[PDB]
């Protein structure tokens, strides 16, 4: 069997008036093979501003996790940046 | 509160890690409580209702797989003394940078030794993950190690198996760096649960592992009792103010708003501040974290806090805010840092100019000057302005950042002192910065 990795990502709105159901919609679009989507919580980080906290499982051969930040960085309208809020072996 | 200590676990792919580390947060953590909940109570089909924990930590991993359990990837545990965040070191290629510039950066990391002969032999390797992951732990001053010999159980709990993997292992890591007579070594089954949090009965042999420290001779039975007797290392809370920027929000009726994480100092309503390398001053206003506004934060914090008369476009995602009155943050026209070449498909060469990752900033600067060569382990110079870098060596190079940058010496404020060198979708080395040529 392959490697595989949890990833837990935070991604970040442009403010505090972002639509963040519309943010996650767009990250879970995105597919790839070897990528699977898991929960994910909106969490405030201060001054009503909420991220998206995302997880997510990869094998580590197929799914490059700069790809992915940058696949999603790419929803300018929604997305600040992402930050990987923690990751573990599995 | 119980101190707070970070421990990463490596180890080759068939050691046994994930069991490991998974047996110590089951039973000493709270992670996927429901999930773990769920199955204790199916496994009662297997039997009468008897159940091995493996069995359910092999159920609560093919659940994780499925992207249904609900926490998050930030997983902790406790001992008598400490609240452990652990890692279970991920194989993924991707983890390299994450692991020199993502936050929590370990206290002690627990090598698992697979003791299967053939297993033990393809895990030391000299070119493999494993040692890769020692010696990024070593580089980055990780000084408190313990290694843990899983899979006693297939080799019968053989005590001159052991104390020959004890001394093959202690070669390996020597090598890295490790003083192996600072090092518990625990023979353990991840699976049966010996020595992991109870000591075993399949060794009358085993009289416990022991360790030198600076006061003395700590001795234990147990990989949890080694994780209790891990060092209490000394927190920042002293040093100046230093917050990387990861975010800067503009919100209506608030104003400008950055969000960061306190590497060192403390950050309090009525500070005057200044980022740099922008050298843009302002005070407080207030400070958040989730939901609770503070009256400070400290190391470790991610927080957002206001500021007034700054507009989000003159300050970004990888400038440094600090405290104006202590040491303030400044830019630099270039650094001097040791640089570890990782094994990769290359040669470096003076003028080299791939990105660097360090904190939050995210910038390309020119390997200037090759300094010296030096030993690794010793630091001693072993020849002045080599030609040339290849996997392995260890350098004093001179840095010239493309774009305005804020770094500091390791010394004095470790989590902007080391940085990650991206190249070929790979970390190509790893460097810990030793001076910096200020801005004034
Ligand atoms: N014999 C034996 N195998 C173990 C022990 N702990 C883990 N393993 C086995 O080692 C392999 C995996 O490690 P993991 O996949 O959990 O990192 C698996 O095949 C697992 O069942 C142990 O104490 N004894």
């Amino acid at each position: 069997p392959a490697a595989k990795s949890i990833v837990t990502l935070d991604v970040k709105p442009w403010d505090d008036e972002t639509n963040l159901e519309e943010m996650v919609a767009n990250v879970k679009a995105i597919e790839m093979e070897g990528l699977t989507w898991g929960a994910h919580q909106f969490i405030p980080i201060g001054f009503g501003i909420k991220k998206l906290q995302i997880n997510c499982v990869v094998e580590d051969d197929k799914v490059s996790l700069d790809d992915l930040q940058q696949s999603i960085e790419e929803d300018e309208d929604h997305v600040q940046s992402t930050d990987i809020a923690a990751m573990q072996k599995l | 509160e119980k101190s707070h200590i970070n421990v990463v676990v490596i180890g080759h792919v068939d050691s046994g890690k994930s069991t490991t580390t998974g047996h110590l947060i089951y039973k000493c953590g709270g992670i996927d409580k429901r999930t773990i909940e769920k199955f204790e109570k199916e496994a009662a089909e297997l039997g009468k209702g008897s159940f091995k924990y493996a069995w359910v930590l092999d159920k609560l991993k093919a659940e994780r797989e499925r992207g249904i359990t609900i926490d998050i990837a930030l997983w902790k545990f406790e001992t008598p003394k400490y609240q452990v965040t652990v890692i279970d070191a991920p194989g993924h290629r991707d983890f390299i940078k994450n692991m020199i510039t993502g936050t929590s950066q370990a206290d002690c990391a627990i090598l698992i030794i697979a003791g299967g002969v053939g297993e033990f032999e393809a895990g030391i390797s000299k070119d493999g993950q494993t040692r890769e992951h020692a010696l990024l732990a070593f580089t980055l001053g990780v000084r408190q190690l313990i290694v843990a010999v899983n899979k006693m159980d297939s080799v019968k709990w053989d005590e001159s198996r052991f104390q020959e993997i004890v001394k093959e292992t202690s070669n390996f890591i020597k090598k890295v760096g490790y003083n192996p007579k600072t090092v518990p070594f625990v023979p353990i089954s991840g699976w049966n649960g010996d020595n992991m949090i109870e000591a075993t009965t399949n060794a009358p042999w085993y009289k416990g592992w022991e360790k030198e420290t600076k006061a003395g001779v700590v001795k234990g039975k147990t990989l949890l009792e080694a994780i209790d007797a891990i060092e209490q290392p000394s927190r920042p809370t002293d040093k100046p103010l230093r917050l990387p920027l990861q975010d800067v929000y503009k919100i209506g009726g608030i104003g400008t708003v950055p969000v960061g994480r306190v590497e060192t100092g403390v950050i309090k309503p009525g500070m005057v501040v200044t980022f740099a390398p922008a050298g843009v001053t302002t005070e407080v206003k207030s400070v958040e974290m989730h939901h609770e506004q503070l009256e400070q934060g400290v190391p470790g914090d991610n927080v957002g806090f206001n500021v007034k008369n700054v507009s989000v476009k003159e300050i970004r995602r990888g400038n440094v805010c600090g405290d104006a009155k202590n040491d303030p943050p400044k830019g630099c026209a270039s650094f001097n840092a040791t640089v570890i070449v990782l094994n990769h498909p290359g040669q470096i060469s003076a003028g080299y100019s791939p990105v660097l990752d360090c904190h939050t900033a995210h910038i390309a600067c020119r390997f200037d000057e090759l300094l010296e060569k030096n030993d690794r382990r010793s630091g001693k110079k072993l020849e002045d302005h080599p030609k040339f870098l290849k996997s392995g060596d260890a350098a004093l190079v001179k840095f010239v950042p493309s774009k305005p940058m804020c770094v500091e010496a390791f010394s004095e404020y470790p989590p902007l002192g080391r940085f990650a060198v991206r190249d070929m979708r790979q970390t190509v080395a790893v460097g810990v910065i030793k001076s910096v040529d200020k801005t004034e």
